[PDB]
């Protein structure tokens, strides 16, 4: 559906999807490497 | 317009006019109302059919021959746990490279039809198929059956689609049967044939 | 000329008049003609330097199979003692390369302005293109046809990728570029980036 | 010893903080059977605390008189991982985001109704533009040289 695809490109839905994926990535990154205070490499 | 319908007495969708092979007017949700989605979905269905037919053959023919005792192959469910000549990740990477070259050229033929019909190395060699998803030529149609009158084609292309759909259903059935009953698919058939009234879910 | 990806269209600014033009610019850096003019020279110089770098990093290690010399690895060549201190050599290198690269740079700005010798005025480079000086830089008078330029660019790109591989492998494996090849050739299916 | 600080590995107050935290965690474990899930969670917490303290000891941080790590941001090479490298990474990422936004804004400026492309995003064009920001420093610097960065 073209209209359904248009509704998925509206600002709030796109922002929600982007921020959900971003939060998931950050949570997993902090889960794999906990308590980072310095960049050791 | 007078073709048999999935729901007799009803009205088929407007975008399904009966021009495609294997068309019965089944699209309640309108997932392919626009032409581009229609083409993409047709190509996806054709590829899923062809992989599911290879998978159904490979799941069921080996397992049957093991039961009658001619071969001694392991279960298809745990076939990925045996130890082969190398680690599984290396095989996955080789697969990824080869299938990436194979599928990458298939992507360009969907976007721009008839642009990848020439051999990059030996330009004397060509594919002959006019239709996206039916490539033809000496590689994919060595017997030359894949071309003919529209009557000869709309039968063969409908036979392919009807077989592929059945294979997809069978493959998913085998997966869920092994998940639930915890035994190979052929044992389930013999159990059902032994006591059809009670050998059931 | 050729397409880097069949089924895709070439950019408008890549008209095929340049050597080694395969229409590869997914990120559109060379849209501005000034950017293209600068990047052509950048690619030429980078490839020409990388080819020599790879040739010097590989062959002095191939000696092991033939056993002519005894030379340390390319990553241990610096620590060896030489007739002069490292600082003095670096200073001399800087002094010479400053003049050389400033002389080269002036041709990109105003072509044909640095073709004359500064001390002996009777000596001058024949007129040529921006990145191809010619003259005494081409003693054997080989014709700079487009085929040779395309070969040069292809070799430069391959050598640049080879140098990147040489750098990355040492950080992980810790051995030489040639030793990495023999180990792979011993057991090909077990000795890859996937160690297992 | 910058500013009269001491390394974490030689600090007694750091060890006392670790011991106090571990002892506080261990007093809660005595309330549960060893096989129960809360005991497993408390064991994991204790192990993680020990690992965190060991890692802070290994990285060469500096402690004060309270046994707490302090950060040096003056540019000394011995502490570049505290401020410099994350700063450069953040600058790269922020420049990427800003460059992608500017490119998308410029791309749709010539349309008939540019406002409607801001409330309903054109997904394919943004997706094509998204990858281009990976080389934002070179593009931005060359645009600055050519004079196309600043509006006339
Ligand atoms: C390009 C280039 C790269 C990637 C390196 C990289 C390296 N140099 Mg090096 N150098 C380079 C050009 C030059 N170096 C040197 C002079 C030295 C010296 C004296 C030393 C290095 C050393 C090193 C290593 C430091 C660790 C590393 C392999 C060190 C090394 O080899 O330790 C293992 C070392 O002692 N380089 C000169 C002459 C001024 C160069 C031109
Ligand atoms: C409980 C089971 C379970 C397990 C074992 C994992 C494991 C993982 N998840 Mg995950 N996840 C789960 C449940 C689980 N998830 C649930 C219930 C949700 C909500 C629906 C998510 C939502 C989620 C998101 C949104 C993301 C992950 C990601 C990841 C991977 C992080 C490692 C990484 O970035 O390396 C790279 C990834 C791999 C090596 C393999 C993947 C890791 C493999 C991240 C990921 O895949 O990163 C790319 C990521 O972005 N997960
Ligand atoms: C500009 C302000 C700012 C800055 C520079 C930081 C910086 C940091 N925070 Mg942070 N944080 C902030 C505001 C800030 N925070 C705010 C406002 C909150 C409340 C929502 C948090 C909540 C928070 C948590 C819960 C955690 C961090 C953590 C961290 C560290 C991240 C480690 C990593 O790999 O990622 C890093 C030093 C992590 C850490 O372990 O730090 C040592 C961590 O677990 N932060
Ligand atoms: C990738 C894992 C894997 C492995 C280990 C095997 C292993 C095997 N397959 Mg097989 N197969 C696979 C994937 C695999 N297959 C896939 C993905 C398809 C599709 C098939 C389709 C297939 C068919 C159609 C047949 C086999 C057969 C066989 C057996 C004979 C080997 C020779 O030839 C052997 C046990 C043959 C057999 O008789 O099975 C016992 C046979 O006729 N396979
Ligand atoms: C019920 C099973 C079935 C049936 C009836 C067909 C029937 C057909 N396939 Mg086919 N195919 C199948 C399964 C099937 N396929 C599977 C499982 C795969 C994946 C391995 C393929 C892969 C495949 C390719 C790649 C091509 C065909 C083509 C064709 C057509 C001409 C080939 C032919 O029959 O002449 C025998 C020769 C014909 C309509 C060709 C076509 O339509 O182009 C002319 C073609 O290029 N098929
Ligand atoms: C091609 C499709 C197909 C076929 C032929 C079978 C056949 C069979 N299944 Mg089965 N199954 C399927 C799909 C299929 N399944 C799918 C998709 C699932 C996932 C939901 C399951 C889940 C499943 C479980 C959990 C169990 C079986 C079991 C069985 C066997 C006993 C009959 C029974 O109670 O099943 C009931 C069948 C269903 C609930 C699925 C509905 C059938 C699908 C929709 C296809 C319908 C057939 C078709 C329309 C008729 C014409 C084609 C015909 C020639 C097959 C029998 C051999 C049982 C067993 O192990 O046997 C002892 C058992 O416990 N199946
Ligand atoms: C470009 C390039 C650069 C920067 C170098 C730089 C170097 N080469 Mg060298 N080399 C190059 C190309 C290059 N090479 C090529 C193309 C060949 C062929 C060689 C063959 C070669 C040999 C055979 C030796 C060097 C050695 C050396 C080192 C000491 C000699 C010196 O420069 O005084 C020095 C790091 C010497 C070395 O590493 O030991 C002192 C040495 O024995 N090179
Ligand atoms: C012309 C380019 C070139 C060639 C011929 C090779 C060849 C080789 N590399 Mg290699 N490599 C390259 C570029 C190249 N590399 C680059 C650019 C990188 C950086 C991303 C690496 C990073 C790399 C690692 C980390 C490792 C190798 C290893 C190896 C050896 C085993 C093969 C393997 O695992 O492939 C690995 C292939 C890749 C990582 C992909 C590179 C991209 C391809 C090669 C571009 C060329 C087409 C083999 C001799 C392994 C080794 O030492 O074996 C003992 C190993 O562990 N390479
Ligand atoms: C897609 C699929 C299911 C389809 C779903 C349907 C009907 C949806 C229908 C509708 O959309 C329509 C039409 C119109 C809409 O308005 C309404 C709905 C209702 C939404 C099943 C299978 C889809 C895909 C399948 C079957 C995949 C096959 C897998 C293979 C090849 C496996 C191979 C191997 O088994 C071997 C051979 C050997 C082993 O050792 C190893 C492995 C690798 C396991
Ligand atoms: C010059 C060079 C290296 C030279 C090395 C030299 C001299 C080494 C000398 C040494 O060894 C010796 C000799 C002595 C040894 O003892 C010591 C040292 C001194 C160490 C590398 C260039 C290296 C250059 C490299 C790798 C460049 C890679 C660039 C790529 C891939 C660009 C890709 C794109 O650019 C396009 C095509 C289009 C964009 O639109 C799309 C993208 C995708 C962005």
């Amino acid at each position: 559906m073209r209209d359904l695809k248009t509704y998925l490109s509206v600002a709030p839905v796109l922002s929600t999807l982007w921020f959900g994926s971003l939060a998931g990535l950050l949570i997993e990154i902090n889960r794999l490497f906990p308590d980072a205070l310095t960049f050791p490499f | 317009p007078d073709r048999p319908i999935w729901f007799p007495g009803s009205t088929p969708p407007e975008w399904l006019d009966g021009s495609l092979p294997g068309d019965f007017g089944f699209d309640p949700l309108g997932l392919s109302s626009d032409p581009d989605s229609l083409k993409w979905n047709v190509q996806a269905e054709i590829v899923h059919c062809r992989w599911a037919m290879l998978g159904a053959a490979g799941i069921f023919i080996p397992e049957f021959l093991t039961k009658i005792g001619i071969l001694n192959t392991p279960s298809w469910y745990t076939a990925g746990e045996q130890e082969y000549f190398t680690d599984k990740t290396t095989l996955f990477v080789v697969e990824l490279i080869l299938i990436g070259w194979a599928e990458g050229r298939r992507w360009a033929d969907i976007i721009k039809p008839g642009s990848v019909n020439t051999d990059p190395v030996f330009p004397n060699n060509k594919l002959t198929g006019t239709d996206v998803g039916y490539p033809g030529g000496l590689w994919f149609d060595p017997l030359g059956w894949g071309s003919g009158s529209p009557a000869k084609l709309k039968e063969l292309r409908t036979k392919e689609i009807k077989n592929g759909r059945l294979a997809m259903l069978a493959v998913m059935g085998a997966w869920f049967q092994h998940i639930y009953t915890g035994t190979g698919p052929i044992d389930n058939l013999f159990a059902h044939l032994a006591d059809p009234g009670h050998a059931t879910i | 000329k050729g397409e880097w990806l069949p089924g895709l269209a070439s950019p408008d600014y890549l008209t095929g008049s340049l050597a080694g033009d395969n229409g590869f610019d997914p990120l559109g850096l060379a849209e501005d003609p000034e950017n293209l003019k600068w990047f052509v020279q950048a690619e030429l110089v980078n490839g020409r330097w990388a080819m020599l770098g790879v040739a010097g990093m590989l062959l002095p290690e191939v000696f092991t199979k033939i056993g002519i010399i005894n030379v340390p690895e390319w990553y241990d060549a610096g620590k060896e003692q030489y007739f002069a201190s490292s600082s003095t050599l670096f200073v001399i290198e800087f002094i010479l390369f400053h003049y050389v690269e400033i002389r080269r740079w002036q041709d990109i700005k105003n072509p044909g302005s640095v073709n004359q010798d500064p001390i002996f005025k009777q000596y001058s480079l024949p007129k040529g293109e921006v990145g191809y000086p010619g003259g005494i830089f081409n003693p054997l008078n080989f014709a700079p046809t487009q085929e040779a330029k395309e070969k040069e660019l292809a070799n430069g790109r391959l050598a640049m990728l080879a140098f990147l591989g040489f750098v990355v492998q040492h950080n992980v494996t810790g051995k030489g570029p040639f030793e990495n090849l023999l180990q792979h050739l011993s057991d090909p299916w077990h000795n890859t980036i996937v160690q297992t | 010893d910058i500013s009269g600080l001491t390394p974490c590995k030689d600090s007694k107050q750091f060890a006392k903080r670790e011991k106090q935290q571990i002892k506080k965690l261990e007093s809660s474990l005595k309330l549960y059977a060893p096989e129960s899930a809360p005991a497993l969670a408390l064991n994991a917490q204790i192990e993680k605390t020990k690992r965190r303290f060991d890692n802070y000891g290994k990285y060469g941080l500096l402690c004060g008189s309270d046994g707490l790590p302090h950060l040096i941001v003056n540019g000394d090479q011995r502490h570049w991982g505290e401020f410099i490298t994350p700063g450069i990474l953040f600058l790269y990422i922020a420049g990427w985001i800003g460059w992608v936004g500017r490119s998308y804004l410029i791309a749709i400026s010539g349309e008939k109704k540019p406002a409607m492309k801001e409330i309903i995003i054109d997904v394919p064009l943004a997706s094509r533009i998204i990858f281009r920001g990976f080389i934002w420093p070179v593009a931005a610097y060359r645009e600055f040289l050519n004079g196309d960065l600043i509006a006339k």
